[PDB]
């Protein structure tokens, strides 16, 4: 769904990695 | 042929750019008020508000008092609002 | 306090009004945003400012003289003539003789053009016949 | 209610003292004037002024009208007899209008006109008061 | 060439000089590698029957199709220019290389072309539009409170909108036609009905003559646009490729415009193919300018960097807050 | 009766609008400022 | 210079035309934007 989606944010998607 | 009969630009200067700052207001300081605007599933929220309304039609009044500071400390701790507003999915 | 309470409880029931209507119509996922209310909402944006900053930029008969009158005097004495015309001596300048008239300032250099801008009922004559009416009673 | 409200928030009888009327005849000399002043100014007498009450009883719906006014400022002007000034105009002048009253294809204008001088130590928007009317004659 | 005979026509408001400036501006500057050798040939002769018929009308209007006085000095340069592009067209080797099909093939070619040499000029075409909304704006005080400038500003605002819709398309049919119906446009309105109503001469009015030739500017850098073709990345801000002092100054100078800022996000959203609200995209945009603005403030203090709490110099310091007291 | 001598309603419809929406950030955009206000032991 | 990366990267997946990945990104943006907390984790000053 759009609207469920669009909001779909958390903790992990800023995780320490920065995989470079 | 003489026809029938038929300051205020600086007024319309003025207004005009009071106009365009308040219209500004809708584009400068938006990401500001992001912290409590993009929340799903605020049924929580409003059964508080909906409690404290009734609790003070009622007449119990600690109850709203407590009530009361449980929404202050909502609003003053945006984890616990992010925690408190989830999508709770089943 | 009690504001405050007021506040939160009208963005609070603003979101959630907003919730159930995304509930009721949901999108399926990012495909586009419809042109419809696109261009419906891009338009009265538009319409509203150029009626803000536009509107506020929004913003003849002919006729003849009565009476002419004429007075000639000397220094500071009483008037040595004096004389009006009303409606008889008032000539209308008759539409032939008043293209004699046009043609009549012909090797004219750039006064033609001043007078293009009247018709043949807006300019007129007076008569002023003989001697003058009143006396002259020094 | 102050802010909104307080920015909403926002006579003396006199007589006059000179009157004259001017009666002519197109565009010559006026053949008519007299002023009046303090003596033939008659102020209405009480009773008189109650005649003048009643004296338009029969009338439809011009009492109405009047019954804004007092017994103060409503006055009557009085005019004896001949014109103060001569008639003094040009002997060819004379022929000029007895000839020009004869020919039936133009008319001819007969002018009535009032004025007023009012003022004094106690001060008005105008000091005075005129006004004409006009007619064509058989 | 072409600026002799846009200036023989900013100097003379006839209908055969106006008739000329429409086929340089549709004909002239559409040809793919280069004008062609009809056109200057159709050109020169033109002049040519120009220069005879004004000569014969010396013996014996309305419009104003020639003055019979003077000079012909500007058809003489004019004819002369031309046959000197001519000449240096001949020392080269450009020069020597019904009727509903060949405009079809022409403007065919033109929409679909084998290659295009893809580049953008749309920067300079909204400067071009900004200098003749400033000196339409400015002509208030001096020609057309008043009436025509009204609508003359108000097509002005029209025509910059529906240009920037056109670009964020990247469509070239639509620019094409936009084109074709913007010259006859301009050119009837000035020519046509400016100069009676309200109006002295053309010939006397300096403002119409720059607003004019700004246009005939952005004419020619909208057909310049039209011939090479469209890039496929036009989504990038203007200005926010360098982190600099001039970056973070004009861009504040952009925001400075009162109804600027938010009209652009509203147009750029309204013609884009997303999937996110009105409000989602003003929010976007909010974040991409502060972020943007720090980014440069932080480069800034990166190139000149000051070591400890010493001070703060007192230059800026007695600047700022002198500049803050006049202000005040 | 002679008595003796005695657009400002845009300016004032335009006055009332703009305090009007001052006082509207009274009430509007409190709960925004919570977190700096409700605070004990400063 | 995260956060300046992520919006350029929203800009350019819209330029492209795969909105699932704006979606996704405008999706961390807003979440960013709405924790100080994990924007104070976020944008350190990676010194190595």
């Amino acid at each position: 769904d759009h609207a469920s989606m669009v909001r779909s944010g958390d903790y992990y998607l800023f995780e320490t990695d920065s995989e470079e | 042929k003489v026809s029938p009969p038929s300051g205020i630009m600086g007024l319309y200067a003025s207004v005009v750019l009071v106009i365009g700052k308040f219209v500004r207001e809708f584009f400068s300081g938006i990401s500001h008020s992001i912290m409590f605007e993009e929340l799903p599933n605020v049924d929580r929220i409003l059964k508080l508000c909906t409690d404290i309304f009734l609790v003070r039609e009622t007449g119990e009044l600690e109850l709203e008092e407590d009530l009361y500071a449980k929404l202050i400390f909502l609003y003053r701790s945006p984890e616990t609002m992010i925690k408190w507003t989830r999508e709770k999915t089943n | 306090s009690w504001i405050c309470v007021e506040d939160i409880y009208a963005h609070i029931f603003i979101l959630k009004c907003w919730r159930e209507s995304e509930k009721r119509y949901p999108q399926p996922r990012g495909q586009k945003k419809k042109k419809a209310v696109k261009y419906g909402m891009g338009g009265m944006i538009i319409v509203l400012l150029i009626c803000i900053v536009w509107f506020p930029l929004l913003f003849g008969v002919i006729n003849q003289p009565l009476d002419v009158s004429v007075t000639i005097t000397l220094g500071g004495y009483q008037p040595i003539f004096t004389m009006s015309a009303q409606q008889s001596q008032l000539k209308v300048m008759d539409n032939s003789k008043y293209n004699e008239f046009l043609k009549s300032f012909g090797p004219n250099s750039g006064a033609m053009q001043f007078l293009e801008n009247y018709e043949r009922e807006d300019v007129t004559v007076a008569e002023l016949e003989g001697n003058s009416n009143s006396l002259w009673t020094i | 209610i102050c802010i909104v409200w307080f920015p909403l928030l926002f006579g003396v009888i006199n007589q006059p003292l000179d009157v004259s009327v001017t009666i002519t005849l197109g565009g010559y000399q006026p053949i008519f004037t007299m002023s009046a002043q303090q003596s033939q100014l008659k102020v209405m007498d009480n009773s008189k002024y109650n005649e003048f009450l009643k004296s338009f009883g029969p009338n439809s719906g011009a009492m109405q009208f009047l019954e804004n006014y007092e017994r103060e400022d409503v006055t009557v002007a009085e005019l004896e007899g001949n014109s103060n000034s001569l008639w003094t105009i040009s002997p060819p002048s004379k022929q000029k209008m007895i000839q020009e009253l004869t020919d039936p294809n133009s008319c001819f204008s007969v002018v009535f006109s009032w004025s007023i001088q009012r003022n004094m130590t106690l001060g008005a928007k105008a000091e005075i008061a005129t006004d004409k009317l006009s007619f064509p004659l058989a | 060439c072409y600026f002799v005979i846009i200036l023989n026509h900013m100097t003379s408001a006839s209908i055969i000089t106006l008739l000329l400036p429409i086929l340089i501006f549709l004909w002239a500057m559409l040809s793919v590698p280069r004008p062609s050798r009809r056109f200057w040939m159709m050109a020169i002769v033109y002049t040519e029957v120009a220069i005879v018929v004004k000569y014969f009308f010396q013996f014996g209007n309305i419009i104003g199709v020639e003055k019979k006085e003077g000079y012909v000095l500007y058809d003489l340069i004019q004819l002369l220019a031309l046959f000197f592009h001519r000449s240096i067209l001949k020392c080269h080797g450009l020069w020597d290389e019904q009727i509903y099909v060949p405009i079809r093939q022409f403007f065919y070619d033109l929409i679909h072309p084998d290659y295009s040499a893809v580049t953008d000029v749309y920067v300079l075409m909204f400067l071009a539009d900004t200098v003749d909304f400033i000196i339409i704006v400015f002509g208030f005080w001096a020609f057309g409170v008043p009436g025509p400038f009204l609508v003359m500003v108000l097509i002005q605002f029209g025509t910059m909108v529906v240009d920037r819709a056109l670009y964020l398309r990247k469509t070239v049919l639509g620019k094409v036609i936009f084109q074709v119906i913007l010259v006859f446009g301009i050119h009837f309105w000035m020519f046509f009905i400016l100069p009676g109503v309200t109006e002295r001469k053309f010939s006397q009015n300096l403002v119409a003559q720059l607003w004019y030739f700004v246009k005939c500017v952005y004419f020619g850098l909208s057909a310049y646009q039209i011939r090479c073709g469209y890039p496929t990345r036009v989504l990038g801000n203007f200005l926010t490729k360098s982190y600099n002092y001039v970056n973070l100054f004009l861009f504040q100078g952009f925001r400075l415009v009162p109804f600027l800022t938010e009209l652009r996000a509203v147009m750029d959203w309204v013609w884009t193919d997303t999937t996110l609200s009105l409000s989602s995209w003003i929010c976007v945009e909010d974040i991409y300018a502060h972020i943007f603005i720090l980014k440069c403030w932080r480069e800034s203090e990166k190139r000149y960097p000051q070591p400890r709490g010493q001070k703060k110099k007192k230059a800026v310091k007695y600047g700022m807050g002198g500049m803050i007291i006049v202000l005040l």
